[PDB]
């Protein structure tokens, strides 16, 4: 187990549903020995002799930029393209839809308060979910 | 030693970016028929210089830039990284 | 509210197991030590990981970027999305092109397998939005959720 | 780690080092710097003191609010030990004396003490264990000084088998018994030495080098259960030591034979001092001691320090030893000792 | 009389600042986002400059929060964006500008809360 | 009340006390933990409930000027009493 | 760009003065040494004037060379006339100061700091 | 006169605004601005070049007189590309007035020193360049005055921290004062208190 950074605790880069990359900043540092996340794996690639070529939060943003250079266009909503070339492709390949209908995971507000690790672990859900059931 | 992934960078409306505009809208798709397997990556981003990433084994990555090429251009350069493997 | 959840259950401490199976703590050295070791010992499609829904980008790259240096591809998520065709070529395969402000210049949407209300919250509120100031129309195909 | 030991902090005055560290016999040569580098960095430092409050003062200074805490203890109250080190993850043995008393002889300060702290420490789940013993310890030693420290290694070995064991040649430093010692020979006029000194060959180490290597013993993992030595970069002949004291110093040098009986009958004359005596014969025994080679220990370049040569550092003792004449003499004026090669 | 100087402004040699302190720091320079706590919108009219946050940690005798950031509290107050960064740059701290957000203008109606036929037509007042 | 933990340290009126391994309590090694007796929770709580004639009252925490800013609280509930913010004092209606 | 100098109207002026406060500094420091009763040599006291005088190699505006003389000059004088005591001498050695490691694991162990 | 309100006192208003149109008629080639406050008091705003001739004109002119230099300071307005400010404050004993004269500098820009024209401007200078870094050309003896022997940097510019860089205490070990980055033990607490309600709208600045 290596304890890493909450999205609190770093300076970290996130793209929402629309493409728009954002990023967060550090509000509290990462308790006790924890470490950023990027850190800990440029770390692990030093041990193993396979440096990562980027020591700081920059480097590593210019090698987001070498992979998705939208990704570093902060709070910029980024125009895709090719949605014909999209169906196109989406043709070639026929692909049977099943008889089940469409339920999605989360029907009432119950479901809503717990999805994720950090919201299963507040008590402030857990009371939010126990109000909405008894 | 393997090709393991393409990633083509380009302008949604620069003119550096004509050429690799036309070859997405002309020859991506009969190019990812033939290559079924093999992430092609397409990023489109504001006035960037168009570029063709190619990813071989054990993370080497190589770049060419394509800024100014026209569709034909475009067709060789990929097709020197789909068969100059490296 | 979820705040609270990140002073709870937090991990603190680097872990490893002990010679009777079991979590204890550790200095990074030691831990970072033992996953390099395997790490030095396994090749291309032996290593794998899994990114989970809250991490972020600069990490996302960092860790494709040591499993592609042993040869490596298997860098996946949970959240699963067709690869068929286009796949994630294409990032219009995979993105809300009209935009979440685009909602206020639609005259129809059509939600089709999603509850917006619980899914993107503000996403549904920006609808709502439209709905009541735009007099948009719309149709869901999926459970009639409220 | 329980949460209050994880270090925190840029290991400055204010910052949380991790260690809590109980130091026996931190109020001498050795506990000062030792205290003062713990201090330095943040840590916890309970100082049980068997001396008056007054001479534990200059202690104060070298820690942080809340972060130096002194109690009572005894020697031969192994409750008090207990009190002390309950709370520690590293307990450190600096107690000794050069001189028996009329309470406590070489055997209780070197054996039977340290022997109860490394037992009450075990019993009480102490991590670590940091004892000094010394380089030329030996059953077969005449010095019973010596003697007895070769005894007591050997019970701490037992009691606490992952203790560091520590063995220092004679340590230099600004309040050390050792170049402090020959400088104050010179009010006695001439310097007498067994065999001229032409015998007897010392490797002196420097204070904060012996400080820096239990430092770094503490946080090395691989430290625990190994007994090091800690020597000087250079071996010198207790004349050429000696002649160069008092270069450094601009005193007259007039070195003359005593063999070993008279030296020993002048030695029990100081000894009748109730207080503390200039020099006694077991002190005597020890500065003609040849200052054992061990390679088969590992020294301070394990544990990471650099040797601190004594031409470096001779001035900064012995300065004070100079009459105005002399007193602003630069350290290059003095021409070094011819090392042993 | 004058002279030409024509290379970039930097002082950061003349600042008496660490080393560290000037490398290793990101400065943020942004408009203070509007307490939503409160309509007043007084205090969204100037740039800052801010620097990014370094560990607090738990003072062992009373647990006070420490820290070892000289910086934690620096806060510059500036007119306009190019005011910040012309600050920024030749003290040598690299920095992110993040843009202004202004409020969109909204079209206002008491009279369309009783609308005829149309879904603003509130239910209460 | 002042409670004691399985090593013998006194609990505070606000829930503290050094755990069992931290090696914090040290510091009252040969001295002693600090800890008010009169647990104002507790007092409070003897006070007894005062039975007012009127839908509201209000509170001043007694003695004028020297008590606390003057509220006025709501007796309209009667499954419980209502308490002032300031001082804790406790009112309920009479039928 | 047209700027009021200090004292040195380009970079050739400028280093000059600096030449001559190099020069000062390295006559001063055999004084210095004996003076304060300093337990360092001669050749540590010049490399560390070398010291503080490369870092600033760098520069290249004349206004900026002209401030860092000034203060140059006046950190001499400061030490000339025994303004400075010990401490002050001695606090560009920071000889109580530990070791940082420059590296990145090294870092990555102890905390956050970059 | 209202019981709680400054009284206002046009008389004076009057005649400093007079004088002060009096001085940018004898010194065009160096006043920049000049201004009276709602509380009577004149400030010249002139050009750097004109601090000589300004005060030499305002100590020795018949008509002015202004024999006393109160005080001289600075201000630090980073937003500004000449972000200091230097401000004379002057006694006239013969009008019984005092007169603000204020110009700008930069950090790399030297001033004219005073000290010719008030010898009382010596300490001052010396404590604007040991607090803000603003050197003055012609000075017999700049040097610090309140920092500390061999201080680096200039506390009371605006991006100089509250606590500074370094800290002090006594070592044991090498038997002296040492000087150390700087560690709290409990940090400054910053306190945002500007209520987001305007206050003056008599100052409001245009949009
Ligand atoms: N040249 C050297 O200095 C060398 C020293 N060592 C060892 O290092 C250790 C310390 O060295 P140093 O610090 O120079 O010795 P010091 O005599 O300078 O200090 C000795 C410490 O032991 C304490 N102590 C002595 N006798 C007793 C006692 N009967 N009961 C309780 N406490 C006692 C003293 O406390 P108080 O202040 O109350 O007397 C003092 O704090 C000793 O074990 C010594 O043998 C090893 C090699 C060389
Ligand atoms: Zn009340």
């Amino acid at each position: 187990i290596l304890p890493g950074a909450a999205y609190t605790e770093k300076s970290a880069t996130y793209v929402n549903t629309e493409g728009r990359a954002q990023q967060t900043k550090v509000a509290v540092t990462p308790p006790g020995l924890a470490r950023e996340d990027w850190k800990i794996i440029r770390a692990l690639s030093e041990i193993a002799g396979m440096t990562l070529p980027y020591d700081t939060l920059d480097q590593v943003r210019n090698r987001l930029e070498e992979v998705s250079p939208n990704l570093v266009r902060y709070d910029d909503v980024e125009g895709a393209n090719y949605f014909q070339q999209a169906s196109e492709l989406s043709k070639l390949v026929n692909q049977q839809l099943l008889a089940d209908p469409l339920v999605p995971p989360q029907l009432t507000i119950k479901d809503f308060y717990m999805t994720d690790s950090i919201s299963r672990a507040s008590q402030t859900m857990a009371k939010c979910v126990k109000a909405v059931t008894e | 030693l393997g090709l393991r992934e393409i990633r083509i960078h380009l302008c949604q409306r620069s003119p550096g970016s004509q050429g690799v505009r036309d070859f997405i809208e002309k020859r991506y798709v009969e190019l990812k028929k033939a290559n079924p397997d093999l992430p092609i990556l397409i990023r489109e981003c504001s006035d960037v210089q168009p570029k063709l990433w190619a990813r071989y084994a054990f993370g080497q990555e190589k770049n060419v830039s394509l800024n100014n090429f026209s569709a034909d251009q475009v067709t060789r350069a990929l097709e020197n990284v789909l068969s100059s493997k490296a | 509210f979820a705040y609270d959840g990140l002073k709870r259950q937090r991990l603190t401490e680097p872990m490893v197991r002990n010679e009777k199976g079991l979590l204890t703590h550790t200095t990074w050295e030691d831990a970072l030590s033992r996953v390099a070791g395997m790490l030095q010992s396994f090749q291309g499609n032996d290593v794998a990981a899994i990114a989970g829904g809250l991490v972020d980008a600069e990490a996302l790259i960092a860790l494709k970027d040591l499993l592609n240096r042993v040869d490596s591809d298997t860098l996946c998520t949970e959240e699963v999305f067709p690869t068929a065709g286009a796949g994630t070529d294409l990032r219009s395969n995979y993105l809300l092109n009209t935009t979440i402000a685009g909602v206020e210049e639609a005259d129809v949407v059509l939600l089709v397998g999603t509850n917006p209300r619980f899914e993107a919250p503000l996403f549904n509120a920006r609808i709502r939005k439209s709905w009541l100031h735009n007099d948009l129309k719309v149709a869901l195909i999926g459970s009639p959720v409220d | 780690l329980h949460h209050a030991v994880i270090p925190h902090g840029k290991g400055g005055r204010s910052s949380v080092s991790g260690i809590v560290a109980t130091v026996f016999g931190a109020t001498g040569f050795l506990g000062r710097y030792v205290v003062n580098h713990l201090g330095r960095m943040g840590s916890q430092v309970i100082v049980p003191h068997r001396c008056e409050p007054y001479d534990t003062m200059h202690l104060r200074p070298m820690g942080d609010l809340g972060q130096i805490i002194f109690m009572d203890w005894n020697g031969r109250d192994k409750d008090s030990i207990r009190r002390a080190v309950e709370h520690s993850s590293v307990v450190i043995n600096l107690v000794g004396r050069e001189w028996e008393t009329q309470n406590f002889d070489f055997e209780d300060v070197f054996v039977k003490i340290p022997q109860a702290i490394a037992q009450v420490s075990k019993e009480a789940g102490v991590e670590k264990f940091i004892h000094i013993s010394h380089l030329n310890a030996d059953i077969k030693s005449s010095s019973k000084y010596l003697r007895s420290k070769a005894v007591g290694e050997k019970e701490v070995r037992e009691t606490f088998p992952e203790a560091t064991i520590i063995k220092p040649a004679e340590i230099f430093g600004r309040e050390d018994r050792f170049l402090n010692y020959f400088a104050n020979i010179r009010w006695f006029g001439g310097v007498p030495l067994i065999s001229l000194g032409k015998k007897t060959v010392k490797q002196p180490v420097y204070i904060v080098d012996v400080t820096k290597g239990i430092i770094n013993a503490i946080k090395d993992p691989d430290a625990r259960g190994k007994t090091f030595a800690f020597v000087g970069p250079s071996r010198y002949l207790l004349f050429d030591l000696v002649q160069y004291v008092f270069a450094v110093a601009h005193r007259p040098f007039l070195p003359y034979p005593l063999p070993h009986f008279a030296y020993r009958w002048i030695g029990r004359l100081f000894e009748i001092s109730p207080f503390e005596p200039w020099t006694t014969r077991d002190k005597v025994e020890r500065i003609h001691t040849t200052d054992k080679i061990l390679p088969h220990l590992p020294g301070l370049e394990d544990l990471g320090v650099e040797a601190t040569p004594l031409e470096l550092k001779a001035i900064e003792v012995l300065r004070r030893h100079r009459t105005y004449r002399w007193l602003s003499s630069e350290i290059e004026d003095v021409q070094p000792a011819k090392t042993i090669p | 009389q004058l002279i030409t100087v024509d290379e970039k402004l930097d002082i950061t040699t003349i600042t008496g600042v660490p080393e560290e302190h000037i490398k290793t720091r990101k400065a943020r320079i942004f408009v203070p986002a509007r307490n939503n706590m409160q309509s007043g919108v007084n205090n969204t009219k100037k740039w800052k400059m801010e620097f990014d946050t370094r560990e607090r940690w738990e003072n062992p005798l009373m647990g006070w929060a420490s820290t070892a950031d000289p910086l934690s509290n620096l806060v510059l107050t500036f007119s306009t964006k190019e005011d910040a960064v012309a600050f920024a740059e030749k003290n040598g701290w690299s920095y992110d500008v993040e843009e202004r957000k202004v409020p969109k203008p909204k079209s206002k109606s008491y009279g369309a809360n009783f609308s005829w036929n149309k879904r603003t037509r509130v239910s209460t007042k | 009340g002042v409670r004691t933990s399985p090593t013998g340290e006194k609990v505070t009126h606000t829930g503290q006390v050094y755990d069992d391994g931290d090696y914090r309590k040290v510091r009252f090694v040969g001295r002693q933990k600090e800890v008010n007796e009169n647990f104002a929770i507790d007092l409070i709580a003897e006070q007894p409930v005062s039975q007012v004639g009127s839908r509201v009252i209000s509170c001043d925490g007694g003695g004028g000027a020297l008590g606390h800013p003057r509220v006025y609280i709501n007796l309209d509930k009667e499954t419980k009493t209502g308490t002032c913010g300031y001082c804790g004092l406790q009112f309920r209606q009479q039928h | 760009t047209s700027v009021k100098p200090i004292f040195s109207r380009d970079m050739n002026e400028a280093k000059r003065r600096v030449r001559e406060l190099y020069r000062a500094w390295y006559r001063e420091v055999p004084n210095t040494v004996h003076l304060f009763q300093l337990d360092i040599s001669v050749k540590q006291g010049r490399d560390k004037v070398r010291e503080m005088f490369k870092k600033n190699a760098h520069i290249t505006d004349p206004r900026v060379v002209d401030l860092l003389v000034i203060k140059g000059k006046m950190e001499l004088e400061e030490t000339i006339k025994v303004w400075k005591q010990r401490t002050h001498v001695m606090r560009f050695f920071h000889e109580t100061e530990a070791p940082r490691p420059k590296d990145f694991l090294s870092k990555f162990y102890v905390g956050h700091d970059p | 006169t209202r019981p709680t309100v400054r009284p206002r006192n046009d008389v004076a208003h009057k005649q400093l605004s007079a004088f002060g149109e009096y001085v940018a008629e004898i010194l065009p080639k160096y006043v920049q601005q000049v201004q009276v406050s709602c509380f009577n008091e004149l400030e010249i705003c002139i050009h750097p070049d004109g601090v000589i001739p300004v005060l030499t004109f305002l100590r020795d002119h018949s008509n002015a007189q202004f024999k006393s230099l109160a005080d001289l300071t600075a201000v630090d307005i980073p937003t500004r590309q000449n972000r200091f400010e230097i401000v004379y404050n002057l006694l006239s004993l013969r009008f019984n007035s005092r007169i603000r004269v204020k110009t700008y500098t930069d950090e790399l820009t030297p001033i004219e020193s005073s000290v010719p024209v008030y010898k009382a401007a010596n300490w001052y200078e010396r404590e604007i360049w040991d607090m803000f870094g603003v050197f003055f050309a012609n000075h017999p003896d700049l040097r610090r005055i309140l920092t500390d022997y061999g201080f680096e940097g200039h506390p009371f510019r605006k991006d100089f921290p509250l606590s500074g860089y370094v800290e002090l205490r006594y070592d044991d070990e090498v038997k002296r004062v040492v000087a150390e980055p700087v560690e709290l033990a409990q940090e400054f607490r910053k306190f945002d208190l500007n209520s987001p309600w305007e206050a003056f709208p008599a100052y409001r600045q245009p949009p």
